[PDB]
């Protein structure tokens, strides 16, 4: 179903393709299996760490798709790993055994597909997490309009600052992960404008509060400047969301 | 990158089990 992945997932899943191509051959192509107790112990250690980290994410996540789609993959990896462990124990008796062989093939296949499914499910939840932050900043930008005091401006700026920092970090990490260079350009340029307009917003709000209280002219020019900055910043954040949605959109709709 | 690194170590641990089947 998914054609493109991030530069990270493509690199992690690059060797996996050839691994599966070899594992799928085994059923068609003497015996003597060399021990395999130590390499299987490493898989169990690796699998348990992945399932642990995975289960921590499912427990701490806000995402219902993740909470639903991730746990079946742990089971798929755990069942396949117990097959590798079961296989290693019957090879202790005699390395020349056909039932132990089938358990090794289905074990490795079941782990590889399971971890690739787990990774894709996780990255899909991550892009959703980035879209939620962006939308959150959008909503908080609409609040600038009610700020009419120095106390509220401090409150506002101290609430907006971390969100802007969280979003900027997310977008820098994300753009560096994309394979479409023109998509990266759209995200960097949009995030550049937001980063550049953020002190402009504060300056405009500061002029508005100082003119409001106190007193009179020019509240219209200050208002105009604040509203424009919010509108331009909002249009750019929406540009970021839309680029991220072009890529990530899944069924239905 | 904890899940990504944990997944990477799993794929790496399965590699010696493959070459053992392939002889």
């Amino acid at each position: 179903m998914p054609v493109f992945h991030t530069r990270t997932i493509e690199s992690i899943l690059e060797p996996v393709a050839q691994q599966i191509s070899h594992l799928v051959i085994m059923h068609e192509e003497g015996k003597a299996i060399p021990d395999l107790t130590a390499p299987v112990a490493a898989v169990q250690a690796a699998v348990s760490n992945l399932v642990r980290v995975g289960k921590e994410t499912v427990q701490t996540t806000e995402d219902q798709i993740l909470k639903r789609d991730m746990p079946p993959a742990f089971i798929k990896v755990e069942n396949a790993c117990t097959k590798l462990v079961q296989a290693a124990q019957m090879l202790q008796s005699d390395p020349y055994s056909v039932p132990a062989r089938d358990y090794l093939i289905d074990g490795s296949r079941g782990i590889l597909s399971g971890t690739s499914d787990l990774l894709l499910t996780f990255d899909e939840a991550e892009v959703r997490k980035i879209i939620r932050v962006c939308k959150g900043i959008l909503e908080y930008l609409t609040v600038a309009e009610v700020v009419e005091t120095m106390e509220d401006l401090v409150t506002y700026t101290k609430n907006l600052g971390p969100g802007m920092t969280k979003m900027a970090k997310m977008i820098d990490e994300r753009q560096q992960e994309l394979t479409h260079q023109e998509h990266r350009v759209m995200l960097v340029n949009s995030m550049n404008t937001v980063k550049e307009l953020l002190p402009v917003l504060i300056s405009a709000m500061k002029i508005f509060v100082t003119t409001k209280n106190s007193k009179n002219q020019g509240i219209e020019e200050a208002l105009k400047n604040r509203n424009f900055t919010v509108e331009k910043m909002s249009a750019e954040i929406n540009e970021i969301i839309r680029v991220l949605q072009l890529t990530s959109w899944d069924e239905d709709a | 990158d904890d899940i990504y690194n944990k997944a990477r170590e799993v794929i790496n641990a399965v590699n010696p089990v493959i070459e053992a089947l392939e002889k």
